[PDB]
DNA sequence: TTTTTTTTATGTACTCGTAGTGTCTGC
DNA sequence: GCAGACACTACGAGTACATA
């Protein structure tokens, strides 16, 4: 029958429904339960961290029957209103969609007007980064001398896409991407509180590759339960992955630097099985090398840009010695430099390889 | 701008091949610069556009001549970068090919003439192609290189070349030192340097080129032999880099010729300086040093916007490491 | 400069003054190309504007005491001033340290004004066929295709419309390459073959140009210069080079397939359909059945629309698709009482003409086979 | 009767007839009988493989008569005009075309309304990397909460350039690239519902051809047909192609390694007489060397397509070392790289191996 | 289009092109039998002919007696596409229409029916400077167009392609021209066109064309302005900038016996006589190319060598192959790096600089 | 404190200001 | 009848961004 897909009827609908994150919620939850709350709160994160569902909620406690409290009672007329679509004074406006200041006039005049059911007029704007300058001007103009009796909420990806005098007038909420533990955990009491069994293994697997949101690892939940006949079973969240692996840089240098001959193979036929630019393939396995060979020098080279195969390239960079590096990079360099003018492109960077693999071992 | 005698041949070889019908309508000239590019092209169009009563000369009194000289006609087309800007940007190549589609105002012919044809961008010169290929019955182009190879190959096809020879190097002196007042073997110099091409050579004289020439032997007399390439950034470092880069090639190359005992040598103005190049410098050495002399030339006129306050600065931090001894020169490699 | 001392009535003043304005507007390419000159010879003033590619010379007669000069104003100003004045109240305009002075009753305003000299004039060329014809007739002669031509494209020189002149009469044809409108109608004159084209916003001046059934317009055609004489209105403009396609050629050789319908009973038929139509691919589908013709209409959102009308056809089903605001423009301008289609095939071009007169015709074609 | 494509008279219109792919499709038609319907799916893979075709079909099975069906039950009447293209409800939207955001905008505006006769409105977006970022940040709610009755195929060739923010909330299938012999068995069923005659040989060399796509594949055996005189034979497919089949370069590679220039010359004149193209010859030749050093490295690395060679092959894995195997490869590459510079491509390819015989180390040339 | 060859000389009918068996072949093959497509894509090298190829195709598609191989000839609907006069075909340099917006109105009026004829041809010229957006615009058009509509594209390179589009088309490689054909080709227009030639100086315009035919017309058409309004072998040669004397052989002689001072002096002694550098160099590449292949056996001295056999032979028994391989590779070097040097006469002089250095 | 700031050629969108056109009404 | 009143459509520019 309707069986709703769960990135939807799994959101959260009070506080202690959201994991991790607790330096936002703690500090929403002081805010509301005393006095202290701001004219504008504006939510940060990365790509389905929590900021809507965040902000709905927040919204959800600013209007409950109940009062201004940290926990919504979930059961008033207000509460199962705003759960749905409907409702009159929260309003849900996609930024992303009526970026015009034409449009936006016509929503940014209602402040004027009072709430008709709840204590707050809640605007809930969601992708905020979007709208152009005049109605950036325009949102401003209303925040200046915001109305006692309405409160903005705005959610985003990019914060630094706005322009700096709106961001000083919101008090903005930055969310922690979503560590692999608290992905684990959610996943095993989403999949429990239904009827799909599973193995750790799998849901290990599954946190390692959603890179640190519960929107990836949900998805590829429904994706693993369709391909797993209904039971989340390791191999068949293996084989998918392996279809959606994209990291084969990292793989294809271990297997190079260990020189491992039919690994290599394997890995290039994967790399062939799905289009890659060969080119694209060489040269970012090249920076892969050239971040190593930075490493050797100092552990702070390592940024926070590639956070999530940190573990296995320190690794690399520790047991392997600077000058073996140094070589596998100028033999890849040339190769790549030679690259064009091959048989193939899989034919010639298959051949670097082979280059690069016939020194140190064997 | 100005006429040359040696170009009287082929102008009127060329117009004499235009008044019969029988001229290519895309016309490539490899003339050199400073030699008569501009100057022939100029006078081909004057005489195509415009009426032809009196044969292959100018009918200065017909409207034509009176628009030429004027610079305003409209059916003469001049493909130029901006002021602000170095290439010829595929705009100005589109938009006048939307204008040639235009029957000509005057009745007359049309002509579309590009300043440079090596200044195209890609783009440009594949934009070119159709109207190069398929032109208006009343239209006619001419393109100026120094070197018709630099351009797209597909392009350089659908063009017919024509070539300017360089004038013996006995006229060109004798035709140089008749306004320019310098010594003999300055002036052989200064012909040599600009490939034979007069005007060029009359260039480095009557502009401020000939200061910055001797203020760089001056340099190099100082540098070469205490091995500080250094300090030669003030004297490379300008608008005119690549200019001073090619002198500072042909000294190089003069050094290494004379090294064989050539008969002749492209720097004679100054023996002594390059007979100190000689002998302060393995001949190994000044090949690497000319090598990559003409490599950084050729990055510094390829690639746009470089600063070559650091090229400059790199080449002659890498020559200062090169005359350090036991350092492995380069390789010149594919 | 002089003085001018010019005294003109508000009643011979501000239709002239109206027309000569009409062809300016909005904001020129740079300063004084928007502006007018007034110049008074022996008791008569022209008032004179251009465009540089246009202009518009208006003589009218003074009685008052001035001198022979010419002087330049800026053209809305002096537009508005002179309008809204009390009416039969005289206008007295005179020129003092480089700036106008207008008064009327003890109302003064002073106007910037420019050197005569400043104001350039247009081309010359002699001998230009002249032609003598109604005012309403060549006005219904554009009429019948001014929305025809094609506006701000890059082909041909569509941006205006084409003039052929043959035998004894004078034809008129425009176009955009999916749509073809003809209008041809004998005048009255023995006249050469011509073919010229006259630009669009030459085209919409010449419809400005026209008023009342009194004295017979005159046009002076040449090849890069026309011209247009309505009594003391005189009206020039510059032409375009380029050709038309054949507009014979265009037209169907093969109108085997014929209908006959109202007029106005299909304009709405079409109007209606229009609504549920696609926004940007106005396009109706018609099926062609004995005394019947059935419109249908689909649009993204659906909403499929049909409609049905009663006609003269005896046949077998065509099922035509074309755009709708063609047909709709079409049936617009013709303001007839029964209409002619006429269909060849299932992809060949359809044709629209009125049942009753064949002095204008229209192709249209299809869109999707 | 008439002569169409066969790159579209031959799309599949069942899951029963989709080659290959067995990941998505099981995982397709899994989802669909369990009912597990995502509002948002993402083909991504190479160009030729099925992403389209795939979205077509998922169309049929969501929208057919008898209701969410797995396997579309033949050609019911909502499953006649998705194969003919004209259906209600599957709005095949051309992002390539539609890329500007006030077209996102009126795509969105009217999401709601209802389905005029399928259970959804099916919003087919080919080529979904294309659409401008603010088409992507328009449609990005609409793809987080869209109605029940709406779902959304996206179809592109690289997922990386789509804002993460979208990858995230949809599905994603990723097609890989056909093997060979997916390839060479539908084109040996193609050929056999044509009523053509064909070769074994010629066949192999169209899947060989065509990397691991089908529509390309389908296309080089239409020019095929095309050349021959409406048959695939291994004399047009070699034509068409200009390849060496695998006999001529490997004599060329056995007389190289064997130092005797004179057969060198006399197979370079023959080949000269095939009126091939020469940097053919030589790519050829090099693809041989890399095949030999593969199996040098791993013991079992030659396909089916070559066996008809591959004992010779086996000699020189067991004749030369990996050492010269490299140095033969660097040389001709070189050659490769300076062929379009000599004075003729002949003569350029002349030169190439007589220095790879010039400096042999193992049979030089005498001094 | 006065005298103007390779324009009013372009291919009228399949019979008249020269080579293109292959391409010819396979399309008069799918014109005869219902195998037509709905996207040719005709690529090669310049002057090889795309354009007119993909012309004949169209006047072969859109002729009244039908789809037919070999086109009619005289009738309207082919003398129109010749003329341009043509309303079913659109032809597009791409290369000026590089807006996607162009793309996208071209793709709004595809659904249009063709005024006369069976289709609508588009004919997009240099393909590959079609901006990314404009080929993604193409991509769902040529995957599935209307039946009515054909699409026929040639490019000067198919790489610049995006890999889609090739997916979608056949692929038709036009091969360059050898010089039989080009000489072949070039003497039958000289017959029909009435004018002085000579069979060497046919031979040396073949040469120099490197295999493209447009080439070839446009220096028949130099030679012709030149001289005295024939071929001739001497304006030919002059014009040309050949060589035919043993001012090669001597320069490769002293480059090998180092001798520095006559090595200079030979080129000084060109560039007095004005010799083209190319050229030059290209010859210096041939004699060491004669050399290496004598090394394997004494009849691969090309055909008698003209009459300095002895040279060459000396020169052979004299060099290891080893010598002669690094000479090549650095006399091909110098030629690639030839155009990006200041002048040619340096350039050159940098390549025997660096052919010297090697203890010869 | 302190002043400090860069390649580009070409193409693709998006959003606002302002003119040009249509029409439709109570003027 | 007629501005005039929107009402709307188009165009320029200021700006952001992509690719190579
Ligand atoms: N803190 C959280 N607790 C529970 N579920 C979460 C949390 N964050 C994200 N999710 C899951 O991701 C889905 C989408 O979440 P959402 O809050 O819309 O992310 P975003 O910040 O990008 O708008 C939710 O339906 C929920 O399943
Ligand atoms: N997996 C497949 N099975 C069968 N045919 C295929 C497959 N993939 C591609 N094809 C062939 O290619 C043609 C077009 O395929 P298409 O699905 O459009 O590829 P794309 O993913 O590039 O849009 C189909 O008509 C079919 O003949
Ligand atoms: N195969 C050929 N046969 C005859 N003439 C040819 C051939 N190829 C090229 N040409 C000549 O070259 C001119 C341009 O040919 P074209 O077909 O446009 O080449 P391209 O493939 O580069 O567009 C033609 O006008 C014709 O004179
Ligand atoms: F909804 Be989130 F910002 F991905
Ligand atoms: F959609 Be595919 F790339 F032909
Ligand atoms: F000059 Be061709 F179209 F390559
Ligand atoms: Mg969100
Ligand atoms: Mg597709
Ligand atoms: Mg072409
Ligand atoms: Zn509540
Ligand atoms: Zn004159
Ligand atoms: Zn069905
Ligand atoms: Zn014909």
């Amino acid at each position: 029958m309707s069986y709703q897909v769960l990135a939807r009827k799994w959101r959260p609908q009070t506080f202690a429904d959201v994991v991790g994150q607790e330096h936002v919620l703690t500090a929403l939850a002081n805010g509301l339960s005393l006095g202290r709350i701001h004219h504008a709160y504006l939510f940060s994160g990365t790509r389905g961290v929590g900021k809507t569902s965040i902000a709905r909620l927040l919204a959800k406690g600013l209007n409950c029957e109940t009062g201004i409290t940290a926990t919504p009672c979930g059961v008033c007329d207000n509460c199962r209103e705003i759960e749905q679509g409907r409702f009159v004074d929260l309003i849900e406006i996609d930024a992303a969609s009526r970026t015009k200041v034409e449009d936006t006039r016509d929503l940014l005049d209602n402040v004027q007007y009072a709430p008709a059911r709840g204590r707050f007029k809640v605007y809930l704007i969601d992708e905020v980064h979007m709208l152009s300058r005049h109605s950036f001007n325009a949102l401003l103009k209303t925040l200046e001398e915001p109305p006692e009796h309405v409160k903005f909420l705005l959610a985003t990806t990019d914060p630094q896409k706005l322009p700096v005098t709106i961001l000083s007038r919101c008090l903005q909420f930055h969310l922690k991407a979503l560590d692999v533990e608290q992905i684990r955990h959610q996943l095993e009491h989403i999949l429990n509180e239904e009827h799909i069994a599973h193995e750790p293994r799998a849901l290990q697997l599954l946190a390692r590759a959603a890179e640190g949101s519960l929107r990836d690892a949900l998805s590829l939940t429904d994706q693993a339960i369709a391909s797993g006949d209904g039971q989340v079973s390791t191999q068949a969240v293996s084989a998918m992955l392996g279809t959606l692996d994209d990291d084969q840089a990292l793989s294809l240098v271990e297997a190079m630097v260990e020189a491992n001959g039919e690994r290599v193979m394997a890995l290039i036929n994967e790399a062939a099985a799905r289009g890659i630019e060969w080119e694209a393939l060489l040269v970012e396995m090249l920076g892969l090398l050239h971040r190593i060979a930075m490493v050797q020098l100092s552990p702070a080279a390592l940024g926070n840009d590639m956070a999530a195969i940190e573990l296995r390239m320190r690794e690399l960079a520790r047991t392997i010695p600077p000058t073996d590096i140094q070589l596998y990079y100028q033999t890849l360099l040339i190769g790549r430099k030679e690259l064009p003018y091959a048989p193939d492109r899989r034919m010639g960077v298959e051949m670097t390889l082979l280059r690069a693999l016939a020194f140190h071992p064997r | 701008m100005r006429w040359y005698p040696w170009l009287r041949p082929d102008f009127e070889k060329l117009v004499a091949s235009y008044q019969a019908g029988r001229g290519h309508h895309a016309l490539l000239i490899q003339a050199l610069p400073g030699m008569g590019d501009d100057a022939l092209i100029y006078a081909l169009s004057r005489y195509l556009l415009c009426q032809q009563p009196q044969g292959h000369k100018s009918c200065g009194h017909c409207r034509g001549c009176q628009l030429m000289q004027a610079g305003t006609h409209p059916d003469y087309y001049t493909l130029a970068p901006e002021k602000g800007k170095n290439t010829l940007g595929v705009d100005a190549v589109r938009e006048v090919t939307e204008k040639l589609n235009e029957h000509a105002r005057l009745g007359g012919a049309k002509v579309v003439w590009v300043t440079d044809a090596a200044l195209l961008t890609d783009a440009a010169a594949n934009a070119l192609l159709k109207t190069l290929e398929e032109p208006p019955a009343e239209t006619w182009f001419f393109l100026a290189t120094r070197e018709p190879e630099r351009l797209l190959a597909t392009l350089r096809s659908r063009c017919r070349l024509h070539y300017l020879a360089p004038p013996p190097e006995q006229y060109a002196v004798t035709w140089l030192s008749r306004e320019v007042t310098m010594s003999q073997d300055a002036l052989l110099a200064a012909l040599r340097l600009s490939a034979g091409s007069p005007g060029a050579a009359l260039a480095l004289f009557q502009g401020d080129n000939w200061q910055a020439r001797e203020t760089l032997c001056q340099a190099l007399a100082y540098s070469v032999p205490s091995g500080d390439w250094y300090s030669l950034l003030a004297a490379l470092n300008h608008e005119q880099a690549p200019a001073r880069l090619h002198w500072l090639a042909t000294l190089l190359m003069d050094a290494l010729k004379r090294h064989h005992g050539a008969a002749q040598v492209t720097n004679v103005d100054v023996p002594g300086l390059v007979a100190e190049l000689a002998n302060h410098l393995s001949p190994s050495r000044l090949q690497a040093i000319l090598g990559d002399v003409c490599h950084i030339r050729e990055q510094l006129m390829s690639v746009t916007g470089i600063n070559r306050e650091l090229l400059i600065t790199d080449l002659l931090l890498r020559i200062e490491h090169y005359l350090q001894p036991g350092v492995v020169l380069p390789v010149p490699h594919l | 400069g002089p003085h001018m001392k010019f005294t003109v009535e508000r009643e011979h003043l501000l239709k002239p003054l109206q027309q000569v304005s009409g062809p300016l507007g909005g904001r020129p390419t740079l300063p004084i190309l928007g502006n007018l000159l007034l110049q008074v010879a022996d008791g008569t003033l022209s008032l004179t504007g251009t465009d540089l590619e246009m202009e518009m010379v208006a003589r009218v007669a003074l009685v008052q005491p001035h001198e022979p000069g010419a002087t330049t104003v800026p053209a809305r100003k002096f537009f508005d001033i002179c309008r809204g004045l009390p009416e039969g109240a005289e206008i007295a305009v005179q020129l003092e340290g480089e700036r106008m002075l207008v008064r009327s009753g003890r109302s003064r305003f002073s106007l910037s004004t420019l050197p005569a000299a400043d104001f350039p004039n247009l081309d010359d060329w002699q001998s230009e066929v002249e032609f003598t014809l109604p005012q309403a007739t060549m006005k219904r002669l554009i009429e019948a295709t001014q929305f025809s031509m094609a506006h701000q494209d890059v082909r041909y020189y569509l941006n205006g419309m084409l003039f052929e002149t043959e035998g004894e009469e004078l034809r008129t044809v425009a176009t955009d390459g999916h749509r073809l409108a003809v209008c041809s109608m004998p005048i009255g004159q023995s006249l050469p073959s011509h073919s010229v084209i006259v630009p669009r916003k030459g085209v919409i001046e010449l419809m400005r140009m026209l008023d009342g059934g009194d004295n017979p317009l005159r046009v002076q055609i040449g090849s890069n210069n026309i011209r247009a004489h309505v009594g003391d209105f005189i009206f020039t403009s510059k032409l375009v080079d380029g050709r038309f396609p054949d507009y014979r050629r265009v037209l169907p050789k093969n109108p085997d397939k014929h209908l006959e319908a109202g007029c106005d009973l299909l304009k709405q038929a079409f109007a209606r359909a229009a609504i549920l139509s696609n926004e940007k691919f106005r396009g109706v589908r018609l099926y062609v059945s004995e005394n019947q013709l059935k419109i249908t209409a689909n649009n993204p959102e659906q909403e499929e629309a049909e409609e049905i009308l009663d006609v003269t056809y005896s046949g077998a089903e065509m099922e035509i698709g074309f755009n709708v605001s063609y047909v709709l423009d079409v049936l617009n301008a013709l303001k007839c009482e029964n209409v002619r289609m006429m269909l060849t095939d299932s992809v060949s071009s359809v044709q629209i003409e009125d049942a009753a007169s064949q002095s204008a015709a229209y192709v249209v074609m299809p869109m999707r086979l």
